[PDB]
Parts: C-alpha cells; structure tokens; sequence
C-alpha cells in the first residue's frame, strides 16, 4: 500500500487495524511508532508496498523522505535515502518521491526505497531535465486571481471587500499587516476557501508558524489544500527548517510550470525564529536583531515571482504591529516596501466590530493596471475617490451597507454609478 | 510611384484591420460560449475579458490607421490630378483671376495673403455654383480604377470602431498589454 | 568562444550546448555552474579561450575579475588575477580587463589570465599613464544634457517637463526626492531612454539597490546601457559591494575622458546598507544611524563632477521621503544641500493621477546660466514667474495641457510668448 493511505487514518482506525491483525501492544505509542510497527510487520509479511514523501538532504548528503501529513515532524517513519540515488538521479530538496520501498535492513532504523517510478508528478526521465527556479526570469503579475466566490454567502462579502480593496495576482508577493485581535485568521480562512472554490487547479499551501493548536486543528478541517503548521511548543529550529522545506517544495512545484500559492502566518514570527536560530554576526541592530537574521526571511518572502514560460509562486504573509514589542516594529519597517500587495488592518475598525477590519484608504496594490481590464480600473478609481476623504470607520460602514444589499461586484459598480 | 505606394499600403491596412476584426469576433464568440457553459473557468473568464479588451483596442487602432492611409492616398490623388489639370489650364485660370494673382506676384506678405484669400473664396462661389446646378462627376481613368478599388469613403465599420478615443496613459498601457499578449501567443 | 557571449545567451541554449558537447545532467544547477562546466569541457578540448570583465582587488592582492552580466556576483565564473599581474600592468579596482584566460591547474578552481590584450578599452601600455579621478580638478557643468526625445511621442511629455523643471548637464549632482508610489521607476526609465537616444556617445549605467526582482527584469529589458541591480534578497554587504564596484568602474571610465552617467535607486537604501554594515563608532544619531555610517554614501554621491581635463561624471540618485520611517528623513536631512540639482515629486499630484507628478516650484537647478543659453533662460524665467502663484496640481495640469497643445519646447515657448 501507500504510506499516506494508512498515515492519514485516525488513531481509532489504526488501533483497530493493529489489533485485528494481531500485533501485541498498540496503545501507548505515537502516530509514528504505530505506523512504523505496522509497516515493519507488513514488510516481513512479504507483500509489495509503496511509499510517499518529500526529500531532504542533510549536511552530509544523507537523504530523508518526510511526509506533509504529519506536519513534517522528524521521525523513523521518514524514508531512507542513500547518497547513491541522490547522486544518480540528481535529486534535491523539495522533490516528491514515490515508488518501490524496502524494509529496513538489520541495523537500520529507516525504511528504504527499492526504486523510484514517479517524481514531481512526472515520469523520472522527464523530471531530470528541468530548469532551476533561480535560473528563471521574474515578471510582474498579470493573471488576475479573483476572490469573489459569487455564491452569495455571509462570509463571501468579506472576500468581496478584498476584491474592492487590493487586487490579487498570480505570482504576486504581498503583505497583510494587522495588530492583534483584528481578524487575521478569519481573513486567511476566507482566502483559502476562495482559492479552493474558484481556482481548484492552482496548488494551495498554508503555513502557520508557532500558532496555538486549536486554530491549527481548525485549519486541517477547513482548508481543502494541505496545511503545514507547527505549534509554539516546537523550537525555533524546527520552525525555520519547516519553512525552508515548504518554500523548497513550492519552488520545485513551480519548476514544473505549476501555480503555487502560499499563505503565511506570520512572517514576523518566522523572522523572530530565524533571529533566535541564526548565530550573532557581531552587528546587533535595534530591537536585538542580528543584521544577517532577517536575510533568510527576505529570501523566503522574495522567492515569489512570475515566470516567462509558465508557472508562478504567490506568497501572502501576515506581519504583526502594535504588539507592544518594538522589535516587531523593526521587522515590519524592514519589510515595509518589499511586497507588491499591501493590505492594512487596524484595531479601531475592529473595536466597532465591523468586519472585515480593513483600512481602505491606506491599503492598495501597485502595478495593478496589468492585472485587470481598464473599465473596472475606472470603476474602482471612482469608488476610491468618493470614499477617500471620509473616515475609515464610516468607510467600512458605508461599504458593507452598500455591498450587502447587492449581489456581485459588477452589481455594486452599476448601483454606485447609477446613483 | 508614390500613388502606388499609397494604394498598396492602404490595401495592407484594410487587410490588417479586417484580420483584427476577425480575431476580435472570434474571441468574443468564444468568451460568450464559455459564459453559456456552466463550468466556472473564472481565471479563464478574466483572461478572456483582458483579451477582448486589448483586441478591441487593437481593432480601433487599426481602423484609425486605415482611415489615415485612405485620407493620405486620396490627398495624393487630388494633388496629382489637380496639379496636371491646373498645368493644362493655368493660363486661362490666371486670366480669370488676373488682379489678385499678379498682386501676389509682387506685393507685401499681408497683401499677398489677402490676394490668396480672395482667389480662394472666388473659387468658393465658383465651385458652389457648379455643384448647385449639379452635374454628375467622374474620376480620371487610372485614378478611377484605383479609387473604385479603394472606394469613395472608408467603410462604416472602419468609422464606428474609431469614434471612441483613448487617453495616452491607456495608449501605452494597452501597448504593453498587447506586447504581453504577443509573448503569451509565442508561448 | 567568448565567455560574455555565452553568458548573454539564455539557459536553454546553454543546456543544449552542454548536451551537444557530451556533458551529463547540467540542468538542475545555477547559471554560473553550467558556464563553469562548459568552459572546463572546452578547455579540455584544447582550443584557446578568452574573456573579459571588471577587476576587483581584495585585502591582500587576491585579485578577482567579475562580470556585469551577473550583477558582479561572486561565483565560479569569476576569473583569478594574481598580484604579479597587478604589480606588472598597474591595475586597480574598476579596471575593465579583457584578454586570454587559462583553465585551472590542480590545487585551484579559478580561471587565470594568460595575457591581457585590452585594458579600459585601450592599449594596456597607455592605460597605466592616466591621472587619478581624485587628482582631477572639478568644475561646474558646462555642456547641457538635453532630455527632450524629439520623436513626437506621448511619454516624451514627461521628459519635456524635465526640460521645464530642472536643466541637466554633464556633471550634475542631482537628487530625485519622492514619496512612495509617485513615478520614480518610470521617470528613471524616461531619463535612461532619453540618455540612450539623444546621447549615444556617453556611457550610461543604472544601479539598483534592494529592488524587487520584477522591477529589475523590467529595467534590464528596456534600457540600452548596461544595468546592475541587487535585490533585497541579498545581504547589505552585496549592496555595498555592488555600489563600490559601480563607482570604481565609473571613475576608471571617466579617467579616459569619457562621459559617465549613473542612475541610482535609491540612495536611501544604499545609506541603510552602509549603516547596517559599517561597525558602530559609538556615536549614534537620531533614527539609529551611526555618525560615520553616512560618510561612505556621500563619497559615492560626491563623485559627480565635471573634469576640466576631459570627460564628466553625472549622478542622478533618487531619495525617499514620507515613508513612515525616521531613518529616511534623517538621511534626507543629511543629504539636503549636498546636491546641485533637485527634482521634487509629490504624492498629492499622483493622487489625482496626473503624471509626471513634479513639485515644480520646489524643483530646480543651481546656476543653470553656465548650462543653457540666455533667451530661453528668460523664457524659462517668465514661465516660472507665471507658474509660481497657483498650486502644484493646477500648475502641472496647465503645463501638461499647454505642452500637449504644442509639439516641441520651442513651439511651447513661442505659443506662450505670443499669447
Ligand atoms: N469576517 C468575520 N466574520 C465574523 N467574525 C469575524 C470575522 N473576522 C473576524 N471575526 C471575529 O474576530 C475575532 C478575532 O478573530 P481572529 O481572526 O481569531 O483574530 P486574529 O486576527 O487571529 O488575532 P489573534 O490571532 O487572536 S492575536 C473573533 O471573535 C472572530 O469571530
Ligand atoms: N508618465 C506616466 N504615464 C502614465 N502613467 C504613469 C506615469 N508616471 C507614473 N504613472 C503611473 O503611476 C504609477 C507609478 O508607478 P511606479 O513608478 O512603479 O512607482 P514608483 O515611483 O516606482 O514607487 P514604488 O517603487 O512602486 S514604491 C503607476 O501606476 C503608473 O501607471
Ligand atoms: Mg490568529
Ligand atoms: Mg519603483
């Protein structure tokens, strides 16, 4: 069978399956221990079995094949990858490997692979001849990524607001900054649902840094696309390595002319984790952050681009402000002008409880002409001109009042232009 | 051979404008077909909206270029025909308008311009009288066949597509979008 | 087989050539590694190979030779330069060196130089007998550097406004002060187009600091002169390295009575990089900037001068204001009166989407009498007098209307004086 087939199963189905087959004790072990035990037994049974995962190279060329189902935790369930095939088939980090797998040899704690027959959703001989991600020439985003579901849902209005606030482009790089208790998580879920409901073809990835577990469990039961989240219990080293794994996976997927969308929460937390992990370079700036500490998050955030021949990587990240710690302010200042998309949330809008708490006047998208057709550029320009002088709380009140009564964005535009 | 160059450039502009209208109609039809279908290709829908907008702009520009080319070839034909007819009948034409003409021959600049204006409005009422009694007018043989090939006036499909204007900002943004479309078609 | 010409060709042709030359893989690594493999294979074939580039001097004569195509990135494609050659032909940083190149022997992995056959686009013997840029007496700018394209286009309108706002000549030291999203990028585009179109003789180079990769690609594929850019992904050390390389190359070029033009976007980012790379001197000013940290950028911006002996060096560096970060206006205060030409842009005009958004009253140049003639100087004087009263938005609307009515600058002046 496939490893993901029995790894994703609940603990109750796994316990019943382990007891039915007849292994002695199964109660006091983790997912990984039970999976390893049952897989070892099925290996000594003699039947042919398969395996799945994504590849990683250690500092000494040692290959580990993780799986995204288990939130990329490191354990013996990860598949052995000897240097022989990492050199023979020139694999690298972020590659997905599937094919014949091998029981662990006596003295080896890791299941091995006999051979590979499917890599990166393509035949192996074609996957070898590709183009490196950094060898591609970036572009401005031109393919519109509409967020309005059009089903007339209660939460869809929120998404509609974004379609009026800041444009979304395929392969665009963006930031949404918000103070605590402003609705970041709800907006992230709305974005994920819109992606899964309007553009099922594009690959959707959600990443959560050191988030408390209940929202994580909500994400695994709310978003159609796979979500990788590490709780704050795990150390910062795990945070940075899982971020590197996710970005490398996205780069490898984009290498095959496949659209990839990444939702990040939060980039400030990732920067803090990197500052914790990266050794001090002797130049500590204000806020107790190393000069080279923010270099890696800048690379991660700037990996988003749009390619000539096809494929694109869209990254939307959240940055925390007004949290009381001014090192977060320093991080936000360092990330002030990097993103094409700039969206702002404020506490004062959320105090009056109108949702989404979007600051319309100071939020926008640069180079938006290439994204959509002109006539709605003038429509949104008229709307922005008539909403700019008046206050933000009243702006949200007016927008929700005149948007709830309509049906779609074009209906809103026609209703506003007739009046 | 300048007249032939104007003629075949006008023919090329006609062909290009007809072609552009052809793919504009094809794109509009396919967009409407996707609207008819239940399948939600929303990304393809926005892409098709962009395509039809940029191709409408391209059709407008091609129609305008056709209009200018037609005006240029008509002006060249007028220059040639008026020039040789006037070379034929200039003695009598100047005899009819002796005063202002030989005034322009030697006078001050303002007086010369006044003489030219008097000649022009004299020929004004002359031509108005001729067209008032209203005979039938025909071309000259070679220019007759050329201008029957190109027509008396450009097609109404060429004028109705140019009645709308574009601001220069729209002009170069649409040029960039058309270049991006060409690159996409190359892919 | 020139190294530069194979660098110019895209990656696909490199991979095709490698496959045709009996080289395996060479598809999943960076451009520099591919170029290194191709050059090694060609050297093993035995034919002579030659290259070119720009010199760099390390702290102990460990000389390197970079290429402007790769934005002066340190990679395997760099060429070794021994101290013996440096002492022999009297080289220093910024020298343009072309000649024979050598495959590496055992123990080293960098190409050497068999012999040099062109230094600074000149015979090596004549290159040594050149006066330093620091020993050349500066003067005020004499030759006017007209920006009017004259082809009767519509974007040239912006360039025309330049000729009405601030005169630019050979050797100007100019600052473009602008808020975010005011038109800096395509104003620099127009300036570069005018330089490459009206003045093909002068050397034009565009330096970009911590700019987004899409803007870098847009810059490279439009300008005619060679362009160098470092994205925000790279650390500030590379920003400093690239700026120093550019200024040294410009000095070396202008030492040969050449006209060099540099466009910098932005001097604020370069100042930030210097501040975060230079060790602290113990005296920090407002905004967290070290006292001597701004000494280095000023030198870069202080090289703009008109050499009496011959040639000139013009620098047009843009500056950011009203960005919400105190460091930016601190740097602006430290750079206020240092430049002899100023071009002020305002977000107020850009809000109404009237372009170019130029604060005409604040923008100007210093002692332009040495640059332009007299009668058009009084034309500009009376234009300024009649455009002084009304506000900047009204002034720009009137200016663009009148300029669109006419065709050229002389036509505009005659239409203004006849009415
Ligand atoms: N569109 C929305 N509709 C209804 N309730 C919303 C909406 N957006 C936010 N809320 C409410 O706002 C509150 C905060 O939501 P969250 O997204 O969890 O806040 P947050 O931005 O994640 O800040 P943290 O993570 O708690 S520090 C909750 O009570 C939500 O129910
Ligand atoms: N001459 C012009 N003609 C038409 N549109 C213009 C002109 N100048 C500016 N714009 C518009 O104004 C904006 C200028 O964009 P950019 O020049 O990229 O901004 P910027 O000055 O580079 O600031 P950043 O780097 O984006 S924060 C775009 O939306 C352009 O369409
Ligand atoms: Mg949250
Ligand atoms: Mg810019």
């Amino acid at each position: 069978m496939n490893l993901t087939e029995l790894k994703n199963t609940p603990v109750s189905e796994l316990i019943t399956l382990g007891e039915n087959m007849g292994l002695e004790n199964l109660a006091r072990m983790r997912k990984q221990d039970i999976i390893f035990a049952i897989l070892k037994q099925h290996a000594k049974s003699g039947e042919d079995i398969f395996g799945d995962g994504v590849l990683e190279i250690l500092q000494d060329g040692f290959g580990f094949l993780r799986s995204a189902d288990s939130s990329y935790l490191a354990g013996p369930d990860d598949i052995y990858v000897s240097p022989s095939q990492i050199r023979r088939f020139n694999l690298r980090t972020g590659d997905t490997i599937s094919g014949k797998i091998r029981p662990p040899k006596e003295g080896e704690r890791y299941f091995a692979l006999l051979k590979v027959n499917e890599v990166n959703f393509d035949k192996p001989e074609n996957a070898r001849n590709k183009i490196l991600f950094e060898n591609l020439t970036p572009l401005h985003a031109n393919s519109r990524l509409r967020m309005e579901r059009g089903n007339g849902s209660t939460e869809d209005l929120t998404a509609r607001v974004l379609d009026l606030a800041s444009l979304i482009g395929r392969g665009q790089r963006g930031l949404i900054v918000a103070p605590p208790k402003a609705g970041k998580t709800m907006l992230l879920q709305n974005i994920a649902q819109s992606i899964a409901y309007n553009h099922p073809d594009c690959v959707l990835m959600v990443l959560l840094i050191d988030e408390r577990p209940e929202e994580v469990t909500e994400m695994q039961r709310l978003v159609k696309g796979e979500v990788v989240a590490s709780t704050f219990d795990e150390p910062a080293s795990r945070h940075v390595q899982v971020a590197e794994m996710v970005i490398e996976k996205a780069k490898r997927l984009v290498e095959h002319k496949k659209d990839v969308i990444i939702l990040l929460d939060s980039i400030t937390r990732l920067a803090r984790a990197y500052n914790t992990v990266v050794p001090a370079s002797g130049k500590v700036l204000t806020g107790g952050v190393d000069a080279n500490a923010l270099h890696r998050p800048k690379r991660f955030f700037g990996a988003a681009r749009n390619v000539e021949e096809g494929g694109s990587l869209t990254i939307i990240a959240t940055a925390l402000i007004d949290t009381g710690s001014k090192m977060d302010e320093v991080i936000y200042e360092e990330f002030k002008g990097t993103g094409n998309m700039e969206l702002h949330l404020s506490r004062k809008i959320a105090e009056k409880r109108v949702f989404p708490a979007i600051d319309y006047n100071r939020s926008g998208t640069r180079k938006e002409e290439l994204l959509t057709t002109q006539e709605e550029l003038q429509k949104m320009w008229i709307l922005r001109k008539i909403i700019h002088p008046m206050g933000e709380i009243d702006a949200m009140e007016f927008l929700i009042n005149k948007l709830a009564m309509t049906k779609t964005n074009d209906d809103f535009f026609e209703m506003m232009k007739r009046s | 051979t300048a007249l032939q160059q104007a003629f075949d450039t006008c023919q090329n502009n006609k062909a290009a404008w007809l072609q552009r209208k052809n793919e504009l109609a094809a794109a509009e039809q396919e967009y409407l077909r996707l609207l008819s279908g239940e399948g939600r290709n929303v990304s393809r829908l926005d892409e098709l909206r962009n395509i039809i907008e940029v191709r409408k702009w391209q059709v407008n520009q091609a129609a305008g270029r056709y209009i200018r080319s037609h005006e240029a070839v008509q002006h060249i034909s007028i220059r040639d025909r008026l020039n040789d007819f006037m070379q034929q009948h200039g003695t009598a034409l100047a005899a009819a308008l002796a005063p202002e003409l030989m005034g322009y021959s030697e006078l001050t600049a303002i007086a010369r311009n006044c003489a030219i204006q008097r000649a022009t409005d004299a020929l004004r009422e002359a031509l108005l009288s001729w067209l008032a009694k209203g005979e039938k007018i025909n071309y000259s043989a070679q220019d007759s066949d050329i201008l029957t090939t190109i027509g008396f006036r450009p097609d109404v499909a060429s004028v109705d597509d140019s009645r709308e204007k574009f601001t220069p900002a729209q002009n170069m943004i649409f040029s960039r979008k058309s270049a991006q479309l060409a690159s996409r078609q190359s892919v």
